[PDB]
C-alpha cells in the first residue's frame, strides 16, 4: 500500500538527516574566528543610471564588464555602457511583465521572459542594425523567473511551475526538462563552467541539476520560507541562496549542508538578490529595507551597506573583473558603486 | 544591406547637382552616413557626414560653403546638394554607412558608386606597389603625423580594400578587428604612429589597393593606396 | 572627447528622448487587474468595453484617459509571488458568478485573500456582480432557494437605500441584495480608509460598464488626494 | 498710539528658527527622488522665499542696530541708498510668498477637481517653469518698487493683489472641503463627521489672515486714514506687524509640507 | 503512486551520494578567499588611476 512507501520514504529522510550530522564536525565561524575581519567596507555611487520608466527587476553584466542590460515592468530592456553613462540599446518588449533577462557569454544575445510564459531571445549583432527577436521559446505554463546562457545556443530557464528545463534555441524543443520541486522557482545560477546548475523554488529547498543529466543530483532543506536568490560562489563547490525571511545561508554541495547563515536581529524584510565577490570574500544582499548589506562570505559580519536607494532593491550584480556592483531598486534607479583608495 | 545612390554625369564648370542613395534593408534611422569621393585614378577623400537624428554635420575644408549634405528618414534616402562644381570635382562618390555605439563597426558598407564629370593629420603609405605570389604572406604599411591612440584606449585606424572594379570594403575598424564578413587572414598591428597590415596566405581574391583612414578627428583624411599586383 | 564618443552620446540622447516620450504615455495610463472565478465573465466584460498563454491585456479608453486592464489565464493555483507586480495599480476589478448559488462561498474567499494581502493594501476593489439576469431566471422560477444554501438569509429584509429597477419582487431584490451585502461585509471590516469597495450589478449585455470603470478610478484618486491634504 | 521697540533679540530667535525648519524642509526634498513630484517642488519655492523673507527683516535690523550703535563708523550718505534696497528685496519676497501659496492652492485643487486629467498635464518641466516665472514676476514688481517707485498707485495694485490673493485661497479651500464633505457622507452611508476637513481649512485659511492681514490694514489705511488720530494710533505698531509676518514664515513649513507623511519621515 | 515511487527513487539516488567533512568545505572556502584576495577591487581598493569608473 501506499503506508508502505511512505514509510520508505520516512526510513530514507531519516538516512539522509543521519548522514548529514555525521559529518558535521565543525562549523565554519569556528574555523574564521582566526580569520582577520575586513574592514567596513565604503563604496559610494558612482554613476547613477536613469532612464527606466518604472521599477526594475533584472540586470545582468556583459562579460566584458562594461555592458549592462535591465528589465522593468515598463516593457523595456536598456543596454548600458557602465562606464560613460550611456544608452547603447533599447528593446521594446512584448509583455510589459517582464521578470528576467540575461546576457549572453558572447555578446551577442539577450534573454528576457516574465508572466507571458515565453522567453524572448534577441540578436543583438544584425547586419540590419536594430535588434530583433530571434527566438520565442514556449512551452512553459507558468510565470517564468530566471533565464541563463549556455551558450549562444542553448539556455536554462526556470518557470511558475515546479519545472526548470533547457533549450535548443536553433530549434525550440527543451532538450531536457527538470520536474522535482513543489512550489514556484524563483532563481537560478549556472556554475562556472556549464556542466550543473541550482535553483531554489518557493518551498524551502535548493536542488542541483546536471544539465546534461537531468537527474536532480542534490537537494537542501535548510530554509524557513520562499528561496528569492541563489548564486555561486567562484569555486563552484558553494552556493548561498537567500529567503523571503530575513536569513541568507551558504550551502556546499560536497558536503550537502547548510554552513553559515547570514542573519541579523535587527533584520526583518527578506532577501531579493544576492551576489559572490570575485574573490567569494564579499557576499551582497538586496533587501526590502531599500538598501544593500555586504556581508563576509565566512564571518558572517556586515562589512557595509549600499544606502543609495528609495525603494526596493531587486537585482544585484558583480562584474567579472570584481571591479564594480550595480543595483536596481523599485525607483527605477540603477546604480554603480565601487570602493575609493 | 544594400545601398545604391544615383545622380552623376556630365555637369557645365559652374552648375550644381543633387546626388541621393536609396538605402533599403537596414534601419537606416539608426545609422549615420557618409561620403567618400575618389578621383579617376587616385585615393579615397572624405566629404561630408549627417549623423543619425540630423544633429551633427561635418564637411571637409573644400567644399564647406558649397555642399550640404541632408537626409531623408521616412523615405530611406540621403542627399548630397552639391553646388558651383568645379574641375577639382571630378570623383567616384560612394556612400558609406556608419553606426556608433560601444562595439559598432563604422564604415562597414560601402555603396557602389555614382560618377560625376566636370568638363589635418596627414596619413603617409609610402610604399605604393608590391609584387606578390598567391601563398605569400604580405604586409602593407601606414604611417601617421599624430598619434592615434586616444587616451580611452582606442587607435581609430580604419583598413580597407577595393578590388579591381569593385566598391571598398572594411577589412579592420581600430586599428586591430574584423569586419564581419572577412576572412580571419587579415590582421591588423600597430603602435599609434606606424601601422601594419599582415596577410597571412593571400589568394587570387584579395589583389587590389589597400587605403588606411583615421577616425581621431575630422576632417578624415586618407592614404593614398599600396596597390597589390599578382 | 573623440568622435567616436561623442557620436555615441548623441545615440543615447536620441534613447533617452524616446524615453522621455513614452513616460507621458506610461503615466496618463491607469493600469486595472482583472481577477475572477472561471465562470465569472471577466474577458465578457473586457471585450465589452474594448468594443499555455499568460497574461491577456487588454485597452480601452473613456473620455480621453487610458486604461491598461490586465487579465492573468494560464498561472498556478497560488497567487502568491505574482501579485506583487500588480502594486502600484489603480484597482483590481473583481467579477464574481452571482447566479451559481454554491460558488459563492469560494468566490467570497477569493475576495478575502485579495482584500487582506500585504500587498494590494492601498489598493481598491472593484467589483462586478455579473450574470444578474441569470438570477433573475434562477429566483423567479421557485427552485433551491438562498437558504439552502445560506443560513442568515433568513433574517434578512431590503435595506431601505436599496434603488430596485422597476419590474423586480421585493424578495428578488433580497436575493441581488444579500451577495452585495455579503461582499460589503467582507469589504467593511479590515480597512480603514486607505481602500474601498465599489459593488455594481451587472448582466453580461450592458454596454455602460466602461463608465462605471471611470467613475470609479477617478473616486479613488480623488480619495487618494483628498486624505494626502488631510482634508478627509 | 506710538512706534515701539521691539528688542531685536527676537528677530534673532524667529530668523534662526524658520532658516532651520525652512532648511531641513529643502533638504528634505532633494534628499528624496520620491519626492520629485510638482506639489514638492512649490513646497520648496514656498520654502525659500519665506527664508529670503526672515533674512530680509532680519538683515535691515541688524543694519538699524550696527549703524545706530555708532560702531564701525559710516557715512549717512548711503544709508539712505540702503534702507531703500532693504524695503525693495521686502516687497520682492514678500509678492514670492504670497505667490507660492497660491501656487499650493491651485495644484491641489486641480489635483482633485481634474484627477484623471492631471498626470497627463502637469510634468516636472511645467512646474519648474511656473516656478521660475513666478520668481521672476516677483522680482520686477519689486523693481517696480523703486522705479515706478511708491505713488499711491503700486500701493492699489498691491492691496487688491492681496485681497484677491486672499479670495481665491478661501475659495479654493473651502470647495475642497465640500467635496470631501460629499466624499464622508457617501463613506459612511454604506453597511459597516467633518471635522478634520474644518480644521484642516480652519488652521490654513486663518493662518493667512490672522498673519497676513494685519500688515495690509496697516497699508489700506496708511494710504486711506494717515490723519484720524485713531488710524494713527492703529498704524502705530508696524513692529508687531512684521513679528506677524515673522510668525507666518515659521509656521508655513509646518503646515504645507511637514503635513506630510514621507517628508515627514524623511527628515 | 507513481508519485511515491518516484519520490522513493529519488531518495535513494540521493543517498548514494559521497560526502566529505565540513571542515574541508570550509577550509577550501577560506584557501579560495585568501588566494584571490590580491585581485579582488571591491575588498582591497585599487588606486584611482586605475579604476575606470573614475580614473
Amino acid at each position: 500500500e501506499l503506508d508502505q512507501l511512505r514509510q520508505e520514504a520516512e526510513q530514507l529522510k531519516n538516512q539522509i538527516r543521519d548522514a548529514r550530522k555525521a559529518c558535521a564536525d565543525a562549523t565554519l565561524s569556528q574555523i574564521t574566528n582566526n580569520i582577520d575581519p575586513v574592514g567596513r567596507i565604503q563604496m559610494r555611487t558612482r554613476r547613477t543610471l536613469r532612464g527606466h520608466l518604472a521599477k526594475i527587476y533584472a540586470m545582468h553584466w556583459g562579460t566584458d564588464s562594461r555592458l549592462l542590460v535591465s528589465a522593468s515592468q515598463d516593457g523595456k530592456l536598456i543596454i548600458w555602457d557602465s562606464y560613460t553613462t550611456n544608452k547603447v540599446h533599447a528593446i521594446p518588449l512584448r509583455s510589459s511583465w517582464v521578470m528576467t533577462c540575461a546576457y549572453a557569454p558572447s555578446g551577442n544575445y539577450v534573454a528576457c521572459g516574465g508572466l507571458d510564459n515565453i522567453c524572448s531571445i534577441y540578436n543583438l549583432k544584425t547586419r540590419e542594425g536594430n535588434v530583433r527577436v530571434s527566438r520565442e521559446l514556449a512551452g512553459h505554463t507558468g510565470y517564468l523567473s530566471c533565464c541563463r546562457f549556455l551558450d549562444d545556443n542553448q539556455i536554462v530557464t526556470s518557470s511558475g511551475d515546479t519545472t526548470c528545463a533547457l533549450w535548443d534555441i536553433e530549434t525550440g524543443q527543451q532538450t531536457t526538462t527538470f520536474t522535482g520541486h513543489t512550489g514556484d522557482v524563483m532563481s537560478l545560477s549556472l556554475a562556472p563552467d556549464t556542466r550543473l546548475f541550482v535553483s531554489g523554488a518557493c518551498d524551502a529547498s535548493a536542488k542541483l541539476w546536471d544539465v546534461r543529466e537531468g537527474m536532480c543530483r542534490q537537494t537542501f532543506t535548510g530554509h524557513e520560507s520562499d528561496i528569492n536568490a541563489i548564486c555561486f560562489f567562484p569555486n563552484g563547490n558553494a552556493f548561498a541562496t537567500g529567503s523571503d525571511d530575513a536569513t541568507c545561508r551558504l550551502f556546499d554541495l560536497r558536503a550537502d549542508q547548510e554552513l553559515m547563515t547570514y542573519s541579523h536581529d535587527n533584520i526583518i524584510c527578506g532577501i531579493t538578490s544576492v551576489s559572490f565577490s570575485k574573490s567569494g570574500r564579499l557576499l551582497l544582499a538586496g533587501y526590502d529595507d531599500f538598501n544593500c548589506n555586504v556581508w563576509d562570505a565566512l564571518k558572517a559580519d556586515r562589512a557595509g551597506v549600499l544606502a543609495g536607494h528609495d525603494n526596493r532593491v531587486s537585482c544585484l550584480g558583480v562584474t567579472d573583473d570584481g571591479m564594480a556592483v550595480a543595483t536596481g531598486s523599485w525607483d527605477s534607479f540603477l546604480k554603480i558603486w565601487n570602493g575609493s583608495s | 544591406v544594400q545601398l545604391v545612390e544615383s545622380g552623376g554625369g556630365l555637369v557645365q564648370p559652374g552648375g550644381s547637382r543633387k546626388l541621393s542613395c536609396s538605402a533599403s534593408g537596414f534601419a537606416f534611422s539608426s545609422f549615420g552616413m557618409h561620403w567618400v569621393r575618389q578621383a579617376p585614378e587616385k585615393g579615397l577623400e572624405w566629404v561630408a557626414y549627417i549623423s543619425s537624428g540630423s544633429g551633427t554635420i561635418y564637411y571637409a575644408d573644400t567644399v564647406k560653403g558649397r555642399f550640404t549634405i541632408s537626409r531623408d528618414d521616412p523615405k530611406n534616402t540621403l542627399f548630397l546638394q552639391m553646388t558651383s562644381l568645379r574641375s577639382e570635382d571630378t570623383a567616384m562618390y560612394y556612400c558609406v554607412r556608419s553606426i556608433y555605439y560601444y562595439g559598432s563597426s563604422p564604415f562597414d558598407f560601402w555603396g557602389q558608386g555614382t560618377t560625376l564629370t566636370v568638363s589635418d593629420i596627414v596619413m603617409t603609405q609610402a610604399t605604393s606597389s608590391v609584387p606578390v605570389t598567391p601563398g605569400e604572406s604580405v604586409s602593407i604599411s601606414c604611417r601617421s603625423s599624430k598619434s592615434l591612440l586616444h587616451s580611452n584606449g582606442n587607435t581609430y585606424l580604419y583598413w580597407f580594400l577595393q578590388r579591381p572594379g569593385q566598391s571598398p570594403q572594411l577589412l579592420i575598424y581600430r586599428m586591430s578587428n574584423l569586419a564581419s564578413g572577412v576572412p580571419d587572414r587579415f590582421s591588423g598591428s600597430g603602435s599609434g604612429t606606424a601601422f601594419t597590415l599582415t596577410i597571412s596566405r593571400l589568394e587570387a581574391e584579395d589583389v587590389g589597393v589597400y587605403y588606411c583612414m583615421q577616425h581621431l578627428e575630422y576632417p578624415l583624411t586618407f592614404g593614398a593606396g599600396t596597390k597589390l599586383e599578382l | 572627447l573623440s568622435a567616436e564618443d561623442k557620436a555615441a552620446v548623441e545615440r543615447s540622447k536620441m534613447i533617452e528622448k524616446q524615453l522621455q516620450k513614452d513616460k507621458q504615455v506610461y503615466r496618463a495610463t491607469h493600469r486595472l487587474l482583472l481577477l475572477g472565478a472561471d465562470n465569472s465573465g471577466k474577458s465578457t466584460i473586457v471585450k465589452q468595453m474594448r468594443i499555455t498563454s499568460g497574461i491577456f491585456e487588454t485597452k480601452f479608453q473613456v473620455d480621453k484617459v487610458n486604461f491598461h486592464m490586465f487579465d492573468v489565464g494560464a498561472q498556478r493555483d497560488e497567487r502568491r509571488k505574482w501579485i506583487q507586480c500588480f502594486n502600484d495599480v489603480t484597482a483590481i476589478i473583481f467579477v464574481v458568478d452571482s447566479s451559481d448559488y454554491n460558488r459563492l462561498q469560494e468566490a467570497l474567499n477569493d475576495f478575502k485573500s485579495i482584500w487582506n494581502n500585504r500587498w494590494l493594501r492601498t489598493i481598491s476593489v472593484i467589483l462586478f456582480l455579473n450574470k444578474q439576469d441569470l438570477l433573475a431566471e434562477k429566483v423567479l422560477a421557485g427552485k433551491s432557494k438562498i437558504e439552502d444554501y445560506f443560513p442568515e438569509f433568513a433574517r434578512y429584509t431590503t435595506p431601505e437605500d436599496a434603488t430596485p429597477e422597476p419590474g423586480e419582487d421585493p424578495r428578488v431584490t433580497r436575493a441581488k441584495y444579500f451577495i452585495r451585502d455579503e461582499f460589503l461585509r467582507i469589504s467593511t471590516a479590515s480597512g480603514d480608509g486607505r481602500h474601498y469597495c465599489y459593488p455594481h450589478f451587472t448582466c453580461s449585455v450592458d454596454t455602460e460598464n466602461a463608465r462605471r470603470i471611470f467613475n470609479d478610478c477617478r473616486d479613488i484618486i480623488q480619495r487618494m488626494h483628498l486624505r494626502q491634504y488631510e482634508l478627509l | 498710539c506710538e512706534q515701539v521697540f521691539i528688542k531685536p533679540e527676537v528677530f534673532l530667535s524667529l530668523g534662526i528658527v524658520s532658516l532651520l525648519e525652512n532648511i531641513l524642509v529643502i533638504l528634505a526634498v532633494v534628499r528624496n527622488g520620491n519626492l520629485h513630484s510638482p506639489m514638492y517642488f512649490f513646497l520648496c519655492s514656498l520654502a525659500v522665499a519665506d527664508m529670503l523673507v526672515s533674512v530680509s527683516n532680519a538683515l535691515e535690523t541688524i543694519m538699524i542696530a550696527i549703524v545706530h550703535s555708532d560702531y564701525l563708523t559710516f557715512e549717512d550718505q548711503f544709508i539712505q541708498h540702503m534702507d531703500n534696497i532693504f524695503d525693495s528685496m521686502i516687497c520682492i519676497s514678500l509678492v514670492a510668498s504670497i505667490c507660492n501659496l497660491l501656487a499650493i492652492a491651485v495644484d491641489r485643487y486641480v489635483t482633485i477637481f481634474y484627477a484623471l486629467r492631471y498626470h497627463s498635464i502637469m510634468t516636472v518641466r511645467k512646474a519648474l517653469t511656473l516656478i521660475v516665472a513666478i520668481w521672476v514676476c516677483c522680482g520686477v514688481c519689486g523693481v517696480v518698487f523703486i522705479v515706478y517707485s511708491e505713488s499711491k498707485m503700486v500701493i492699489v495694485c498691491l492691496i487688491t493683489m492681496f485681497f484677491a490673493m486672499m479670495l481665491l485661497m478661501g475659495t479654493l479651500y473651502v470647495h475642497m472641503f465640500l467635496f470631501a464633505r460629499l466624499h464622508v457622507k457617501r463613506i459612511a452611508a454604506l453597511p459597516p463627521s467633518c471635522m478634520k476637513g474644518a480644521v484642516t481649512i480652519t488652521i490654513l485659511l486663518g493662518v493667512f489672515i490672522f498673519c497676513w492681514a494685519p500688515f495690509f490694514l496697516h497699508l489700506v489705511l496708511i494710504i486711506t486714514c494717515p490723519t484720524n488720530p485713531y488710524c494713527i494710533c492703529y498704524t502705530a505698531h508696524f513692529n508687531t506687524y512684521l513679528v506677524l509676518i515673522m510668525c507666518n514664515s515659521v509656521i508655513d513649513p509646518l503646515i504645507y509640507a511637514f503635513r506630510s507623511l514621507e517628508l515627514r519621515n524623511t527628515f | 503512486i507513481a508519485q511515491a515511487r518516484k519520490l522513493v527513487e529519488q531518495l535513494k539516488m540521493e543517498a548514494n551520494i559521497d560526502r566529505i567533512k565540513v571542515s574541508k568545505a570550509a577550509a577550501d572556502l577560506m584557501a579560495y578567499c585568501e588566494a584571490h584576495a590580491k585581485e579582488d577591487p571591491l575588498l582591497t581598493p585599487v588606486p584611482a588611476s586605475e579604476n575606470p569608473f573614475r580614473e
